[PDB]
């Protein structure tokens, strides 16, 4: 409800040891800053927050807008990025204490 | 990406 | 007061997993009413109170289908509101 | 406190359990009453303090019962208000 | 009625 | 619809 | 604050499950005192702590009996009171 | 009495 | 809210030691919040659920509850801060507790 | 992250004991000071608080320091160190 | 005594 | 050290 799935990866450092062999185009320093860490199959990655799983990364991608489209409800991405920034990645504007959730 |  | 899949809070992550739906109520419009597609047939679930539909019909309103079966539900309630959810069932004056 | 079957919540989901229901006792009462059937003859559970209830007489009152037997369930206070399930005991 | 135990 |  | 067995919160709901009882202690103290039997001998829960008491001796009182092992209980202490509890532990 |  | 309540009361924790061959007096063992498990000397903790064992001739048990489970909430409702700091030879705030010593 | 993961551990003592065997060079007293206690697996350590594991330590690594870099979201760690002390070790 |  |  407000505390995250995995607290041992709160640290960013914990979550960037976990992309030991990074073989993926996506950068694992901004991975590891969007809140994401490895799980060890393939390049899916979790946050360490709101639990949210993502994969099949492409090239040039954004983790904190990915994060931010697929997964608006996360409490670390509204504390770290603001109500604004989700917004803007959703092309919409929604209440101040509202999430995104029918767009 | 794509959520698992 | 707590949703039931907070995986599913999104809309974008709802619609995805109506991938190939072939059925006769649009997708859109059931994602956007917190239904998400089980991969089972027809069956869906809100993410929110979790209240599963199945045997969509023609026409129908995902919203009002939603309201009608589970008025309990919260996400219906701060989206759609008081007013909406008695006027579906016909609770008023 | 919370409902033990929120996916009950509704009057409607909780009538459709009884598209078969041939016992005497009203199925619109029963659900009113808070009441679903679970599929094992007349047996029925509310969906808020999951009190079950089986074996109904003709004519009986499914608030009544629902007061008789769990006077504790929050959906009849609620509802009904104290006043009402005192009466049914006698207080 | 009675309770199902 | 039905619920499930 | 939550009852064990809220299904058991009602005296009638707890009186009927005395129905072939064959023992000592009074099965209406005993439903009063919060107690209910789960069919084994003379075995009987509280609906509200859970606490479990068996090996009834004939005139024991229910509710010593409840506050002298359970006196945590909160069934006990809304019902009979500090007071009570105390007396009962000579304290 | 005693405790179950 | 303690680990066992249905231990909570006192009597309740003494019959568990039935005949206690062991070194530790049972009613003091009962009266600092534990109750035997049936194996051997071993006793736990109705509130906090902290387990001890092999006992010694005239330990004090709750000396012995509060060396080992300083965080217990019915150590420090019964006996108190100060009881609590005394044990672990040290002071803190009125608001902290004796974790690091 | 508000209640400990592991309240039998809350206690300095009951943390050591379980160093009564332990076969590694890394000071136990330290270790289970920073809120650490053996858990048998390799020379891994556990939080009584947070939860959170460490392995593989160097002979004279600080455990504070350690607990601090990797699990800087401790509230363990957060008490008995402070802010400040958790911000120095991450150079913010 | 000791922890178990 | 090291996360495990
Ligand atoms: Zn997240
Ligand atoms: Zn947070
Ligand atoms: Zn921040
Ligand atoms: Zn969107
Ligand atoms: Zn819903
Ligand atoms: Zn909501
Ligand atoms: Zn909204
Ligand atoms: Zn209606
Ligand atoms: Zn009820
Ligand atoms: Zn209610
Ligand atoms: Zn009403
Ligand atoms: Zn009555
Ligand atoms: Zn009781
Ligand atoms: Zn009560
Ligand atoms: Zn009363
Ligand atoms: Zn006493
Ligand atoms: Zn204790
Ligand atoms: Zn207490
Ligand atoms: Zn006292
Ligand atoms: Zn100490
Ligand atoms: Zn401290
Ligand atoms: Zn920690
Ligand atoms: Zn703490
Ligand atoms: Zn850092």
């Amino acid at each position: 409800t407000n505390l995250p799935r995995n607290p041992s990866m709160t640290g960013y450092e914990a979550r960037l040891i976990t992309f030991g062999t990074w073989m993926y185009s996506v950068n694992k320093e901004q991975l590891a800053r969007a809140g994401f860490y490895a799980i060890g199959q393939e390049d899916k990655v979790q946050c360490f927050h709101c639990g949210g799983g993502l994969a099949n990364w492409k090239p040039k991608e954004d983790p904190w807008e990915q994060h931010a489209k697929w997964y608006p409800g996360c409490k670390y991405l509204l504390e770290e990025k603001g109500h604004e920034y989700i917004n803007n990645i959703h092309l919409t504007r929604s209440l101040e204490g509202a999430l995104v959730q029918t767009t | 990406a794509v959520p698992i």
